[PDB]
RNA sequence: UUAGCUAGUAGGUGGGGUAACGGCUCACCUAGGCGACGAUCCCUAGCUGGUCUGAGAGGAUGACCAGCCACACUGGAACU
RNA sequence: UACCCGCAGAAGAAGCACCGGCUAACUCCGUGCCAGCAGCCGCGGUAAUACGGAGGGUGCAAGCGUUAAUCGGAAUUACUGGGCGUAAAGCGCACGCAGGCGGUUUGUUAAGUCAGAUGUGAAAUCCCCGGGCUCAACCUGGGAACUGCAUCUGAUACUGG
């Protein structure tokens, strides 16, 4: 059970978007 | 005694070796509550400046419209690029039945009574232009009398 | 286009199918939780989204989203589904109703209580 | 004071009978174009005086047969 | 079916004096009339096209003390009727019984007038009319009934009115406490600060 | 038997009768040949509660049309009035 | 090939107006002539002139005012592919009465207003602003 | 992405039948009739006055109320 | 019974949704791509006006939200009222029956067409002016309308024969 659970998606690698980074450009801001 | 609205303000870019360079465009429209209207599309790195520029632009290059009372004389269609625009006079009390940019131009112009529809695009800059065109082309009974060489009562 | 052409073959209305077909033009529909589970939403979101395979009364088999924080729904629990959709989830076109039949109202909620089947707090 | 129609005959092989197309020039409902719409009627005629492609005036009467409830009053422009 | 809560708050929100309190004491002393109500009161966001119209509508509704459905109905009626629409609507609003009473001066406030109407004190052509929303027609005499003539509030209201500006479309007598609705009011005779066109536009929307 | 008779068409408790010529076999409010006036029991002062198209009624009678008892009464009343 | 002469006439007038030509010549027809006359009456052209016996050519003279053209719009309405007929109630108001609509009635071709006055409708030929 | 359908079938003569005309029915005679202006077949559906929506033209609809139709446990049948 | 008259005492009588933008209405605390939200765009990875709680506010109100279902916006099947070189869209190219359209002049006809009339287009419903229930909804008197069909009598510019 341990092994397959690990394989399952909920435990996929997470990466975050950047605010001053390379892939930063926000077309519309969170707030107007 | 110019009464003036800023219709829409919009950010625009230019990309360069460094990166994105922003700017703003404002789209104002000034009117006197009578015949005269003009629209101004201004552009600047900061918003207020842009708006000011737009206003300045508007204030010169104004346009005279013949108005029956507080409304249009007769039905009219103005067009420009995507937006094509129909506007039709109406009874005292109906108000300005119109959408967005188009409404703004009407309001300052001193129409108080129209049914107005914008077919096509509703791209504010274009639609205001269209509206202006429509207003400009629109002629009075007096005007047509002169053209055809008759009395205004004969034209009715 | 040409009037003659139109006379020959008249122009046809774009027949729009419903996105909640199990309902069959019913505003809710009862049915039992075959199974209940958690799923992952499609990018870019992250969650364990709680969702039950429901066999509806009218023969259909659907899966239904269970709103709010926490839920009691087991296998062989009888619930009221309604047309709603979690966008992020492939194939979920129905929300459970909280507080209709076996489903309970969300615990400890005080805003938008109605939407989660919660009674007004006492005083 | 008799309601009557003038149609081109279409076929007369069956005896004591003809069938007569009656062109009516209706406006369309939506499109406002005028179409020629055709009304083929079975028409009773004794003597078999009609030919095919012949212009014939008729009148509505009591039903002669299964299909047949019209009877012709006069012929006009018979042979080519 | 009524607005029961704080009255001056509404006024503050609107930006004006809606006359929601008697007018013995000036509104500026009772509340911060300029500052809109709430924790974010001082802050003044720029109001959208939609917003302004809505605000205007609210103001009018507030003034006469009328809820939305009824207002909508009134608007519809106005539209149906001949001539100008906004003006018609205004006239209709005026025509209401409570409003008329207030104008006459038997109410200090419109709320008071409404209450009076409810509580079986107001006779319209010598028949007790109990409904606030009742339209008063031209040449309809409207009086305090004899049981309600002794009330000290009524006289106070009258006094207050006497300080206030008198309407031209009525004629009212203080001793008899009966007034006559002479003709439906012209637009000019009402306050210019209300913009009925906006309301019309809103309802078209 | 074609009968001139009433037809209940008002609110609850505030009946307003239409007087009509009808084949007897049709229902009270249903199918009728002709409507030949009307009647109000709950009639205020300074308004006509009853009004009958008398010529039409006469014609119907001639044709051989019965008259309901209430309708007869109404007719009588009208005659008295005139 | 050539199927609406009236339409053609109108197009000719329009193009002349566009191009600031003085005169428009075309083949004459009775209906066409009538139309021309109507136009003249309503002050949209300066004059018309028929000329010839075997194949006569109508020659209309276009009217300008302060530079720009007088015939501002000149649409056909009835047209062979879709004819139009109007009853005297339903006769239309072109440019809300400031323009005209040439309409063919049992009492000759005339302007819409005239038709209305007469108390009779007809096949609508063309709008002209 | 249903193209061919139909032998009482289309018409005639004469008998019989109906309250009444009529292939309604029967016997003989002719070989028609319907169909791309969609016959036939399949799926769906009671129709209308109206109702909702719409600036209108339209679109959707046919609870109540009223007009017409059909059905009365399913299939048949006549009697009065 | 409706309705009226008397009695007492603020008495028995306010909720529901929402407050990132579209969209009227903003702050603090908790959480920390979790838990959750969500109509669309999209929020949440430790300063979240977008989750949950509060206070504050906005809109509706004896209701207020959610879902389902229709029209509208959608000129997005475009008759009114769209398109087709490159965005979806010109048969690979002809000939040609059915079909649609048809130069110009006269006469005639009068089918379309237009006008006027007569019959009908059930009542109700819609709309207009009124009347009656304290008002309203509701009921109700008269009109208009029901854009149509049929016939008759005219008109003959246009189309047709
Ligand atoms: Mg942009
Ligand atoms: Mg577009
Ligand atoms: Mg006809
Ligand atoms: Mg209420
Ligand atoms: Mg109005
Ligand atoms: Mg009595
Ligand atoms: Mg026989
Ligand atoms: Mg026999
Ligand atoms: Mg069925
Ligand atoms: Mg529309
Ligand atoms: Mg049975
Ligand atoms: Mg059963
Ligand atoms: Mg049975
Ligand atoms: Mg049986
Ligand atoms: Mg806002
Ligand atoms: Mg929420
Ligand atoms: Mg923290
Ligand atoms: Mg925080
Ligand atoms: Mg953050
Ligand atoms: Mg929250
Ligand atoms: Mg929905
Ligand atoms: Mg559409
Ligand atoms: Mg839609
Ligand atoms: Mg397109
Ligand atoms: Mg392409
Ligand atoms: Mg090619
Ligand atoms: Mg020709
Ligand atoms: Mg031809
Ligand atoms: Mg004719
Ligand atoms: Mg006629
Ligand atoms: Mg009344
Ligand atoms: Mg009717
Ligand atoms: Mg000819």
């Amino acid at each position: 059970a341990i092994e397959a659970l690990l394989h399952d998606p909920l435990f996929r690698q997470r990466v975050e978007k950047n605010k001053k980074g390379k892939g930063s450009y926000m077309r519309k801001g969170k707030h107007g | 005694e110019l009464q003036e609205k800023l219709i829409a303000v919009n950010r625009v870019s230019k990309t360069v070796k460094g990166g994105r360079i922003f700017s703003f465009t404002a789209l104002t429209v000034v009117g006197d509550g009578n015949g005269r209207v003009g629209f101004g599309y201004g552009k600047a790195r900061e918003v207020p400046a842009a708006i000011q520029k737009a206003m300045e632009k508007a204030r010169r290059n104004m346009i005279n419209v013949a108005l029956n009372n507080g409304t249009l004389q007769h039905p009219v269609k103005g067009v420009h690029t995507g937006s094509r625009v129909f506007m039709q006079p109406a009874s005292e009390g109906t108000g300005i039945i119109a959408g967005g940019a188009m409404r703004a131009v009407l309001e300052v112009a001193g129409v108080h009574n129209v049914l107005a529809k914008a077919y096509g695009s509703t791209n504010p800059i274009n639609v205001v232009r269209a509206t202006i065109d429509g207003l400009e082309n629109m002629n009075s009974p007096e005007m047509v009398a002169a053209k055809r060489g008759k009395s205004v009562e004969e034209i009715l | 286009a040409t009037v003659n052409q139109l006379v020959r073959k008249p122009r046809a209305r774009k027949v729009a199918k419903s996105n909640v077909p199990a309902l069959e033009a019913c505003p809710q529909k009862r049915g039992v939780c075959t199974r209940v589970y958690t799923t992952t939403p499609k990018k870019p979101n992250s969650a364990l989204r709680k969702v039950c395979r429901v066999r509806l009364t009218n023969g259909f088999e659907v899966t239904s989203y269970i709103g709010g924080e926490g839920h009691n729904l087991q296998e062989h629990s009888v619930i009221l589904i309604r047309g709603g959709r979690v966008k992020d989830l492939p194939g979920v076109r129905y929300h459970t109703v909280r507080g209709a039949l076996d489903c309970s109202g969300v615990k400890d909620r005080k805003q938008a209580r109605s939407k989660y089947g919660v009674k007004r707090p006492k005083a | 004071k008799i309601r009557t129609l003038q149609g081109r005959v279409v076929s007369d092989k069956m005896e004591k009978s003809i069938v007569v197309a009656i062109e009516r020039f209706v406006k369309h409902p939506i499109y406002g174009k005028f179409i020629k719409r055709t009304t083929k009627l079975h028409v009773h005629d004794e003597n078999n005086e009609c030919g095919i492609g012949d212009v014939v005036e008729i009148r509505e009467c009591r039903p002669l047969s299964k299909t047949k409830s019209w009877t012709l009053v006069r012929v006009v422009e018979k042979a080519v | 079916a009524r607005y029961l809560g704080p009255k001056l708050k509404l006024s503050r929100r609107e930006g004006t004096d809606l006359f929601l309190k008697s007018g013995v004491r000036a509104i500026d002393t009772k509340c911060k009339i300029e500052q809109a109500p709430g924790q974010h009161g001082a802050r003044k966001p720029r109001l959208s096209d939609y917003g302004v119209q809505l605000r205007e509508k609210q103001k009018v509704r507030r003034i006469y003390g009328v809820l939305e459905r009824q207002f909508r109905n009134y608007y519809k009626e106005a539209a149906r009727l001949k001539g100008n629409t906004g003006e018609n609507l205004l006239a209709l609003l005026e025509g209401r019984l409570d409003n008329v009473v207030y104008r006459m001066g038997f109410g200090a406030t419109r709320a008071e007038a409404r209450q009076l109407v409810s509580h079986k004190a107001i006779m319209v052509n010598g028949r007790v009319v109990n409904i606030a929303s009742y339209q008063v027609s031209p040449n309809d005499v409207v009086s305090i009934r004899e049981k309600a003539k002794k009330q000290s509030r009524v006289k106070a209201a009258l006094e207050l009115a006497e300080q206030r500006e008198k309407p031209t479309w009525l004629e009212v007598d203080a001793g008899k406490m009966e007034g006559t609705f002479k003709r439906k009011p012209e637009r000019s005779d009402l306050s210019a600060d209300i913009n009925e066109h906006l309301i019309v536009e809103l309802y078209s929307k | 038997m074609v009968t001139i008779r009433l037809a209940r068409h008002g609110a609850k408790k505030r009946p307003f009768y239409q007087v009509v010529v009808a084949d007897s076999r049709n229902a009270r409010n249903g199918r009728f040949i002709e409507r030949v006036g009307f009647f109000n029991p709950i009639a205020s002062e300074k308004e006509e509660g009853t009004r009958l198209d008398l010529d039409r009624i006469a014609h119907w009678v001639g044709q051989g049309a019965t008259i309901s008892d209430r309708v007869a009464a109404l007719i009588k009343e009208v005659n008295k009035a005139a | 090939s050539m199927q609406d002469p009236i339409a053609d006439m109108l197009t000719r007038i329009r193009n002349g107006q566009a191009a600031n030509k003085a005169a428009v010549t075309m083949p004459s027809s009775k209906l066409k002539v009538a139309i021309a006359n109507v136009l003249k009456e309503e002050g949209f052209i300066e004059d018309f002139k028929v000329e010839g016996d075997t194949k006569p050519e109508l020659e209309l003279t276009l009217k300008y005012f302060q530079g720009k053209a007088v015939v501002e719009s000149i649409q056909r309405v009835s047209r062979p592919g879709l004819r139009i007929y109007k009853r005297k109630d339903e006769l239309p108001k072109v440019m809300a009465g400031l323009g005209i609509a040439v309409v063919s009635t049992s009492k000759g071709v005339m302007t819409d207003r005239a038709a209305r006055q007469a108390g009779l409708g007809g096949e609508i030929i063309c709008y002209v602003a």
